[PDB]
C-alpha cells in the first residue's frame, strides 16, 4: 500500500514505531539536488514484514525469459553499491543508490515444482 | 611460425615419388656409401626413372608403385632426426621439371643478370595479384607460369575493364562538367566569368586528358612484374618467421599445379 | 538506408554544433533494396465459415 | 549544466556552513570543501 | 563473500544448495535456491571465491530415467494397497 | 541499425538521477504531512 | 637443402650428381637401395 | 592510509665513515638543556659535558656502557625496547616510488594496528572508486578480473592467464616431475596396485639466470651435443645452488613423522658420506646493505652502471679473480680441510632430526601439533602437504611448508634458515640431480629442460613466441583454400609485401640496400672519428689521478663516439630506405632479426647489420 | 613420459638453430603436462642480486634484458596501501636472515599457465486476407451507448 511503503509518519499506517511523546517517526531527506518537489525526496524503506500488500495475479507471455526484462531489472538494481571517494578520502553511498519516496527493493523468488507432493 | 602452420599451408600442392610394396622409398646408390631421395613434381619423371631402372634391373622395375603425397609429410620428415630412420648419407632432394625452370631462368635473365643456373624449385608470383576471400586478400603462389598467367590474364582483363568503365563514369561526370562551364561561358555577359570558367574548362579537360593517358597507359604499361623464387628458400623462410614477417607469410598459400588450366 | 561518406564527414569534422545539425538535416541516402527486392504480405483466405454446416 | 551543478554545490554549501558556523572560517577552505565534495554525491558511509 | 560452497543438484541442475560462512547473519546454515536462467551467475560465483560443485549428469537421458519412472508409476498402487491392507486385516485379522 | 540515424546522432541524472513518474498523485498529500507535524 | 641446376639435357648437382638427359642419366662422381 | 613519508635526512653513513665513530671516544648518549645549546646536539666538549654531568643533563658514553652492564631484567627490557623502536623509527627506512623514507616502527604499527583494514583484506568485497573528477562521481571502469583472485576455491594450483604470472615475478619455471615410491608399480601383477608412492616431487629453477649463465656458454650448439658431454653435467651439478633451485615435493598419502623421518635420515646419510669438496665461485662484490634504504637492490645498477658495465665489471673482478670459463665464474674447489668440518657439521645438523621433529614424548609440545599440516592426533602428516626447498649460493638453505586444499585458505609455513651449510646444499643438489639420484628420469628431464631455455625461451612459454619448441603460439589467420575458378583472384589491390625467395629483383634491391649500408656505416665511422677529434682537441682540465675513473672515462668516451656514429648511421639509414621504399626495410628487418643470436643480447658481418637494426629503434 | 615431449622439443630446437644459422649465412652471402607451472619462494630481485654477487656478466642476455626493460589514483583504496605495506614487510623479513616455527602472512603462489595461446596482438508478420466484421440483445447495447453519451454530455459543463 502506498502509505506502508516508506517510513513516512502518515496517519494511515498502524503506529508501529513511535517516540516517547507518541508521534510516529519519519525519515525524509529533501534531495538537495531537486528540492521543491516532495516526491523526489529520499526516505528509508519499511521492513517487509510490516507492509500491507496487494497480491496481484499476472500471466506471463510465452517469451518472457528470452526477452530479458527481469534480467535487465536485476542488473540495473544490483549494479550499484557503495563507493570510495578519493577526492574527499572517504566511503560514500551515492544518491542514485538510495530509494526515493514510495520505492522498494525487488525480491525475486522462484518455486520448485517438485516441492508439491500432490 | 610453428611447423603445424606450414604443414597445413603446404598440403594442397602434391608431389609424386615411387615406393615398394613394403612402402619403402627407392634411392640411387653411389660411391662411398651415398644414397638420396627424390620428389618429382610431374610423375612422368619418376616413371622415366623406373623405365631406366628396367634398362638395368627388371626385378626392381616390377617392384615399383607410384605414390602421390603432398609436401606435408615430406616436410614433416625433413623436420625430424634423419638418423632415427637411418642416415649415413641419404640426402633427400627435389627434381623440378625443366620447362618451368627454363621459364624461371628466362625470367631471371630478362632482368639484367644473365646466368643459366638455378637454386631450389621455381615458384612464380605476380605483382598486384592477390586472391581475396570473404574476409581477406590472400596471396596465391604458382609453380606453373601457365596457370599463373591464366589467373593474371583474367585479373588483368577485369581490372582494365573496370578502368575503362571508370573512365566512362568520369565521362558521365565530365559531360555534366562542361555543361555548367558551357552554361555561362558565352551565355551571359563576358569578362571575369568567361576567363575564370574557360580556365576552369582548360583545367578540367587537360586533367581528364592526362587522366585517360594514365588509364590506357595502364594497359600500355607492361605485364605486372612476375617474380620467380626457390621453393627451398620460401619454405625455410616460412618456418623461421616471427613478428612482421609472421603477418607477411601468414596470408600466402600455394595453388595446385595445373589446377587453373582444367 | 545507406549514407554517402560526405554526410558523415559533414556531421563529424565540423567543429560547429548547428553546423552538424544542418549537416544531419541536409544529408541524403540510397537504398539498394529498391533495386533487388519487393516484399508483399498476404493471408491465404479461407473458403469455409468457422461455424457453418460444411464445417 | 555548468550553472545548475555549480548552484547545486552552492546551495548545499550554504546549508552546511549555516548549520555549523564554527568551521565557517577560511581556515577550512580545504575542509568545508572536503565536506561539500562528500555531500554532493550521497551520504558519508561509516565503516561499521 | 558470505557463502563458501554451492552444489548444483537435481536431475536438471537448476537448484543449488548453498553453505553460509560463519561471517553470515545467523551462523552456518544450508539453504536451497531455485535459480532463474541468468547467464551471469557463474562468473559472479567463481570470482568471489566460491567452491562450486556439480553432479555426474548421467549423459544418457531416457536410459537414466526409465526404471525410476516405472517406479513413479507403480508405487502409488502399492502404497494404497498397503495402507488399506493394514487397516482391514492387521486389525480385524 | 535503425532509422533516423543522422538525427539519432545529434540534468542531474548522473547524481540523484531520474524522477519517478507514477506517484505525483500523492505529492500534495505529502506537503500537508509536512505542514502539520501533529498529524 | 638446395640443389644446383644447369639447363644445357640439364645437369644437376647435390650439395650423386644427377644428370637429366632428355630418359635420365644417374651419374656418380646404380639405384640398388631402398628404405629401412 | 599509507604515505607518511620523511625528508632527505642522513642516516646511512657509508660505513667507511662510520668506523671513525667505531674508533671514537668521549662520545655520549642523551640531549642537554635546550636553554643553553641549540637543538641538534651531538657536540660535547670537556667543560660543558663536565658541568652537565655534574648537573643531570647528559651521561657520557662509557657511563652508558656500565649502565647497560648494570641494567638487569625489567628496565633492561625497557631500554631494550626503547632503543629498538627508536632505531626502527629514525634509522632504517624503505622507499616509496617518490624515493622518500618510511621507517620500520611506523610501518610495523600501520600494518598490525588497524584491524578494520585487516577485516577488509580478509573478505573479497571489491569496491569501485569514485572519480576524483568532481561532476558526478561516476565509478571508473577499473574493475579487474585479477586471475589470482579468480583462482580461489580451486584445489591444486592457480590458473593465471599467462602474462599475469609474468608480471608477478614468478621466475621459477617447472623443470621436472618425479615420484618417491615406497615400491614402484609392476605391470605384471593385477593393475599395479602394488605401487605405493612415498611422495610426489617437482623441481623448479630460475629461468632468467638459467639463460644468463648457462646460455652464454652452452648456447649456440647442437642441444644433443651440449647435453652429451659430462662437462655440462658437472656444470649443472656445481652451478645448481647458484640458481636458487627449488624442490617442491608433496605428500601423496598418510605419513607418520617418525617413519618418514627415519627414512630421510637413511636417505641423506649416504649422500652425506660419499661426496668430495665443494666447487664454489668467487664473491666479486661485497653487496653491503643500505639499512636506510631497506628495499633497494643494486642489480639494475650492476647491469647499467656506465651503460658499459663490461669494462667496470672486468676491472672489478681484477681484484677477486678472473673467471675460469665463458659464463663468468671464477671457480674455487676448496682444499683438503673445510671439506670434512663442513660435512661433520652437516652430519650434526641431520643428527638433530629425531630431536627437532620428535622432542620428548608429549605431542602437546611438539611443533607440528595445533595446525593443519599434520592431523589433530599429532602423529600423521596430511595428504596434500607440500615441502619447498631452496638453496642459496653460499651454503644457505631455505625451507618452507604448505598445507594444500582450498586455495582460499592455504597455509604457508617457514621452517628454518641455516647459513654456511655448504655440505647439505651440495648433498641436496647432487642427490636430486647427482650421478646416482633418487630417480635418474627426472634428473635427465630436468637437465634437458634446463638446456631448452639456455637458447633464450622459457618452458611454460610466457611470451607467446611462435617459434617456441615445446608450446608454440598460433596465428589467428585461417589457411586459405585458393579457388579453382578465377573469381576471387582480384588483383584490384595496389600492394602486398614481396615474399619471394632468391630472385632476379631481390638480389638487386639487396645490393642497392648494401650500397646504402656502406654509405651509412662509412658515415658512422667518420662521425666516430669526428667525435675522436672532438674529445682529443678540447682542453680537459684533469688532474691525472684515480686510474679506474680514467679508464672508465676512456671506455665511455669510446662509447660516446660509438653512439654518435650510431645516430649518424640511423640518419642515413632513414635517408636511404626512405629513398628506395618499404620492401628494403622489410627484408633488412628479416635478415637482421634472424642474424641476431637467439640466446644473447647481441651475438652470432652480421654484427654490422644487427647493430644498424638497433639503429632502426 | 616427459622425455617424449622433450625429444620432440630437441628436434624442433636443433632444426630451428640450424635453419637460423643457415639463413644467416645465406643472406650474408646474398649481401656481400610436465612443465606448465611457476612459483616464487623468494622475490626475484633479492636472490638475483645474491647470486650475481659472484658472477661477472660480460654482456646482458635476452631474459635479463626483458627484466630491466620492464623495470621502469586508480589504485588508491586503503586495502591496496595495506597490500603494499605487507608486501614490503614480507620482503624485509624474507631478506632479514642474511612455537619455534613461523607461518607466513602471505601464501606462496603456485601457478599454472594456459597453453595453446595466440599472438600477443522484433515482431511478427501474420495477416488475414479480409477481416470478418461481426455481421451476419442489441437494444441494451444501444441503450447503454446513448446513456453513457448523454451522461458525458451533461458532465461536460
Ligand atoms: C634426502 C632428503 C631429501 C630432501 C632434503 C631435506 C630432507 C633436507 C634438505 C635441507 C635439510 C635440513 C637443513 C637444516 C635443518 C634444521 C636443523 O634443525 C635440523 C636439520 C635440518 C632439518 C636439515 C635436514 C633435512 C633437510 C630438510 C628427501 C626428499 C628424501
Ligand atoms: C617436511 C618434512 C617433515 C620433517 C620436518 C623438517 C622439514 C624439519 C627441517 C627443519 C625443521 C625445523 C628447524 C629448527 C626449528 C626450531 C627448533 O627450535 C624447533 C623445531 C624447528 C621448528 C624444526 C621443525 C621441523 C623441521 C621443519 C616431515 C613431514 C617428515
Amino acid at each position: 500500500h502506498p502509505w506502508s511503503a516508506s517510513v513516512l509518519g502518515h496517519p494511515a499506517t498502524h503506529p508501529f514505531y513511535e517516540d516517547s511523546a507518541h508521534n510516529r517517526v519519519s525519515m525524509l531527506r529533501p534531495n538537495p539536488a531537486a528540492p521543491e518537489d516532495v516526491t523526489q525526496w529520499f526516505c528509508a524503506e519499511m521492513p517487509e514484514w510490516d507492509m500491507e500488500k496487494y497480491r496481484f495475479y499476472v500471466d506471463l507471455p510465452g517469451d518472457f525469459w528470452e526477452s530479458g526484462v527481469l534480467q535487465r531489472h536485476l542488473a540495473a538494481q544490483r549494479a550499484e553499491g557503495a563507493v570510495w571517494d578519493p577526492a574527499s578520502g572517504q566511503y560514500i553511498l551515492p544518491y542514485r543508490a538510495q530509494k526515493k519516496v514510495f520505492q522498494v527493493s525487488t525480491e525475486v523468488q522462484l518455486l520448485d515444482p517438485q516441492e508439491s507432493w500432490d | 611460425m610453428a611447423k603445424d602452420e606450414v604443414k597445413a599451408r603446404l598440403a594442397p600442392v602434391p608431389v609424386y615419388t615411387v615406393a615398394n610394396p613394403k612402402n619403402e622409398f627407392v634411392l640411387v646408390a653411389g660411391e662411398n656409401n651415398t644414397q638420396l631421395g627424390f620428389f618429382f613434381f610431374r610423375k612422368e619423371d619418376a616413371e622415366a626413372l623406373i623405365e631406366k631402372i628396367r634398362e638395368e634391373n627388371p626385378r626392381l622395375a616390377r617392384d615399383s608403385k607410384i605414390l602421390r603425397v603432398p609436401m606435408d609429410n615430406v616436410y614433416e620428415v625433413f623436420t625430424t632426426p634423419r638418423e632415427q630412420t637411418g642416415l649415413q648419407g641419404i640426402h633427400f632432394r627435389f627434381m623440378p621439371d625443366m620447362k618451368q625452370v627454363a621459364h624461371a631462368l628466362q625470367l631471371y635473365k630478362d632482368a639484367g643478370v644473365p646466368t643459366r643456373q638455378f637454386i631450389g624449385v621455381p615458384v612464380f608470383q605476380a605483382e598486384g595479384l592477390t586472391v581475396t576471400t570473404r574476409d581477406m586478400q590472400y596471396v596465391p603462389l604458382f609453380l606453373c607460369k601457365e596457370d599463373l598467367d591464366i589467373a593474371v590474364q583474367s585479373a588483368y582483363v577485369q581490372r582494365n575493364a573496370a578502368q575503362i568503365k571508370l573512365y566512362k563514369d568520369k565521362a558521365d561526370k565530365y559531360q555534366a562538367d562542361y555543361d555548367q562551364i558551357a552554361s555561362q561561358l558565352e551565355a551571359a555577359a563576358n569578362g571575369r566569368e568567361r576567363g575564370g570558367l574557360e580556365s576552369r574548362l582548360a583545367k578540367a579537360r587537360v586533367k581528364l586528358e592526362a587522366a585517360r593517358d594514365k588509364v590506357e597507359s595502364v594497359e600500355r604499361a607492361p605485364l605486372p612484374k612476375v617474380e620467380v623464387g626457390s621453393f627451398e628458400e620460401v619454405v625455410m623462410r616460412m618456418t623461421a618467421s616471427a613478428g612482421n614477417e609472421l603477418a607477411a607469410w601468414s596470408q600466402v598459400m600455394f595453388v595446385a599445379p595445373e589446377l587453373l588450366r582444367d | 538506408p545507406r549514407y554517402s561518406p560526405e554526410a558523415l564527414a559533414a556531421l563529424y569534422g565540423s567543429s560547429s554544433s548547428k553546423g552538424k545539425a544542418a549537416a544531419a538535416a541536409a544529408a541524403q541516402h540510397d537504398t539498394p533494396a529498391l533495386r533487388h527486392l519487393d516484399v508483399s504480405y498476404h493471408g491465404t483466405g479461407s473458403a469455409v465459415a468457422p461455424g457453418s454446416g460444411t464445417a | 549544466v555548468e550553472a545548475a551543478y555549480s548552484a547545486y554545490l552552492r546551495r548545499i554549501a550554504e546549508a552546511y556552513l549555516a548549520e555549523h558556523p564554527q568551521m565557517a572560517a577560511p581556515e577550512h577552505a580545504a575542509h568545508v570543501a572536503r565536506v561539500v565534495r562528500s555531500r554532493a554525491l550521497g551520504t558519508p558511509l561509516s565503516f561499521d | 563473500g558470505h557463502v563458501a560452497r554451492v552444489r548444483f543438484y537435481g536431475p536438471e541442475k537448476n537448484k543449488v544448495m548453498a553453505t553460509t560462512r560463519a561471517s553470515a547473519p545467523g551462523g552456518e546454515r544450508l539453504c536451497k535456491v531455485v535459480l532463474p536462467p541468468d547467464p551471469e551467475l557463474l562468473d559472479h560465483l567463481v570470482s568471489n571465491g566460491v567452491v562450486v560443485d556439480t553432479g555426474v549428469t548421467e549423459d544418457d537421458r531416457l536410459r537414466a530415467s526409465l526404471l525410476v519412472q516405472m517406479l513413479r508409476y507403480t508405487v502409488p498402487f502399492m502404497v494404497i494397497s498397503g495402507l488399506f491392507w493394514m487397516i482391514h486385516t492387521w486389525i480385524l485379522d | 541499425y535503425g532509422e533516423g540515424g543522422l538525427r539519432r546522432l545529434l540534468a542531474l541524472e548522473a547524481v540523484v538521477g531520474k524522477a519517478p513518474a507514477t506517484t505525483g498523485r500523492y505529492r500534495r498529500d505529502l506537503e500537508l504531512l509536512l505542514a502539520h507535524p501533529e498529524l | 637443402x638446395x640443389x644446383x641446376y644447369x639447363x644445357x639435357x640439364x645437369x644437376x648437382x647435390x650439395x650423386x650428381x644427377x644428370x637429366x638427359x632428355x630418359x635420365v642419366h644417374v651419374f656418380r662422381k646404380x639405384x640398388x637401395x631402398x628404405x629401412x | 592510509d599509507l604515505s607518511r613519508p620523511a625528508e632527505s635526512l642522513p642516516a646511512r653513513a657509508d660505513e667507511a665513515a662510520v668506523q671513525a665513530a667505531l674508533a671514537d671516544d668521549g662520545g655520549w648518549v642523551g640531549t642537554p638543556d635546550p636553554s643553553k645549546y641549540a637543538a641538534g646536539t651531538t657536540q660535547l666538549s670537556a667543560r660543558e659535558l663536565q658541568e652537565e654531568v655534574a648537573k643531570g643533563n647528559v651521561m657520557t658514553w662509557k657511563d652508558f656502557k656500565q649502565q647497560v652492564s648494570g641494567l638487569q631484567g625489567p628496565e633492561r627490557e625497557a631500554l631494550l625496547a626503547l632503543v629498538a623502536q627508536r632505531v626502527a623509527a629514525e634509522r632504517m627506512f624503505f622507499t616509496l616510488e617518490d624515493g622518500s623514507k618510511v621507517s620500520l616502527w611506523d610501518l610495523q604499527q600501520y600494518v598490525d594496528n588497524n584491524p578494520e583494514l585487516a577485516a577488509l583484506a580478509a573478505s573479497v568485497r571489491r569496491i569501485a572508486v569514485a572519480d576524483p573528477e568532481d561532476p558526478a562521481g561516476r565509478p571508473l571502469p577499473g574493475g579487474g578480473a585479477s586471475g589470482l583472485d579468480r583462482s580461489r576455491g580451486l584445489t591444486g594450483a592457480a590458473h593465471m592467464s599467462g602474462q599475469e604470472a609474468e608480471e608477478l615475478e614468478l621466475d621459477w619455471g617447472q623443470v621436472g616431475r618425479g615420484a618417491l615410491w615406497r615400491r614402484r608399480p609392476t605391470r605384471w601383477l593385477l593393475g599395479g596396485l602394488d605401487g605405493v608412492k612415498d611422495w610426489e616431487l617437482e623441481a623448479y629453477a630460475h629461468e632468467p639466470l638459467a639463460n644468463q649463465l648457462l646460455g652464454a656458454k652452452y648456447g649456440g650448439r647442437d642441444p644433443r651435443a651440449v647435453v652429451a658431454d659430462p662437462a655440462y653435467a658437472a656444470d649443472v651439478l656445481r652451478a645448481g645452488p647458484l640458481l636458487g633451485m627449488t624442490f617442491v615435493l608433496r605428500a601423496a598419502r598418510d605419513l607418520p613423522l617418525q617413519e618418514v623421518a627415519s627414512s630421510w635420515r637413511g636417505l641423506l646419510g649416504n649422500y652425506l658420506q660419499r661426496q668430495a669438496p665443494l666447487s664454489l665461485p668467487k664473491a666479486v662484490r661485497p653487496a653491503h646493505l643500505d639499512p636506510t634504504d631497506l628495499n633497494g637492490v643494486a642489480w639494475p645498477a650492476l647491469l647499467s652502471r656506465p651503460a658499459a658495465a663490461a669494462h667496470a665489471a672486468a676491472e672489478a673482478e681484477a681484484a677477486g679473480a678472473v673467471p675460469d670459463d665463458e659464463m663468468g665464474v671464477a671457480w674455487r674447489v676448496q682444499s683438503g680441510k673445510e671439506a670434512a668440518a663442513s660435512v661433520a657439521a652437516a652430519q650434526q645438523l641431520l643428527q638433530s632430526l629425531p630431536d627437532a621433529l620428535c622432542p620428548g614424548p608429549s605431542p602437546a609440545a611438539w611443533p607440528l601439533t595445533g595446525t593443519k599440516l599434520v592431523d589433530e592426533g599429532g602423529r600423521n602428516w596430511r595428504r596434500g602437504g607440500s615441502v619447498w626447498v631452496t638453496l642459496q649460493p653460499e651454503g644457505g638453505v631455505l625451507v618452507q611448508a604448505q598445507t594444500g586444499g582450498v586455495v582460499g585458505e592455504q597455509e604457508s609455513y617457514l621452517l628454518t634458515h641455516v647459513q654456511g651449510q655448504e655440505a647439505l646444499a651440495g648433498a641436496v643438489m647432487s642427490a636430486f640431480m647427482g650421478p646416482q639420484p633418487l630417480d635418474p628420469e627426472l634428473a635427465a628431464a630436468a637437465r634437458s629442460v634446463l638446456l631448452v631455455p639456455a637458447n633464450g625461451f622459457t618452458a611454460a612459454n610466457k611470451e607467446r613466441d611462435p617459434n617456441h619448441p615445446l608450446y608454440p603460439s598460433f596465428t589467428g589467420v585461417r589457411p586459405g583454400r585458393a579457388p579453382r575458378d578465377v573469381a576471387a583472384y582480384t588483383l584490384a589491390g595496389g600492394r602486398t609485401p614481396l615474399l619471394a625467395a632468391g630472385g632476379p629483383g631481390e638480389a638487386k634491391l639487396a645490393s642497392e640496400l648494401r650500397t646504402v649500408m656502406e654509405a651509412a656505416l662509412a658515415a658512422a665511422a667518420r662521425a666516430e672519428a669526428e667525435a675522436l677529434a672532438d674529445a682529443a682537441t678540447s682542453p680537459s682540465s684533469t688532474s691525472s689521478r684515480a686510474a679506474p675513473a680514467a679508464a672508465l672515462a676512456e671506455a665511455e668516451a669510446a662509447e660516446a663516439r660509438r653512439a654518435r656514429g650510431r645516430a649518424a648511421a640511423a640518419a642515413v639509414m632513414a635517408e636511404g630506405l626512405r629513398r628506395l621504399g618499404p620492401d628494403a626495410v622489410a627484408m633488412l628487418e628479416r635478415t637482421a632479426a634472424e642474424a641476431e643470436a637467439p640466446q644473447g643480447g647481441g651475438a652470432v658481418t652480421s654484427s654490422d647489420i644487427f647493430s644498424l637494426a638497433r639503429t632502426l629503434e | 613420459n616427459d622425455l617424449i615431449s622433450i625429444k620432440y622439443c630437441f628436434n624442433n630446437l636443433y632444426n630451428y638453430i640450424s635453419n637460423k644459422t643457415a639463413l644467416s649465412t645465406k643472406n650474408l652471402f646474398l649481401f656481400s603436462l610436465p612443465y606448465l607451472k611457476a612459483i616464487s619462494p623468494l622475490y626475484s630481485k633479492f636472490m638475483i642480486d645474491h647470486s650475481l654477487k659472484f658472477i661477472t656478466p660480460k654482456t646482458t642476455l635476452k631474459l635479463l634484458q626483458h627484466k630491466l626493460n620492464k623495470s621502469p589514483h586508480s589504485n588508491s583504496r586503503p586495502l591496496n596501501h595495506y597490500n603494499q605495506a605487507l608486501k614490503l614487510i614480507n620482503g624485509y623479513e624474507q631478506y632479514k636472515n642474511n612455537q619455534n616455527i613461523t607461518k607466513l602472512k602471505l601464501n606462496l603462489t603456485k601457478t599454472t599457465v594456459p597453453f595453446k595461446t595466440l599472438i600477443k596482438k522484433n515482431g511478427h508478420l501474420s495477416v488475414v486476407s479480409n477481416a470478418n466484421l461481426l455481421t451476419g440483445k442489441r437494444l441494451n447495447s444501444y441503450l447503454i451507448y446513448v446513456n453513457q453519451n448523454l451522461k458525458k454530455f451533461i458532465q461536460l459543463n
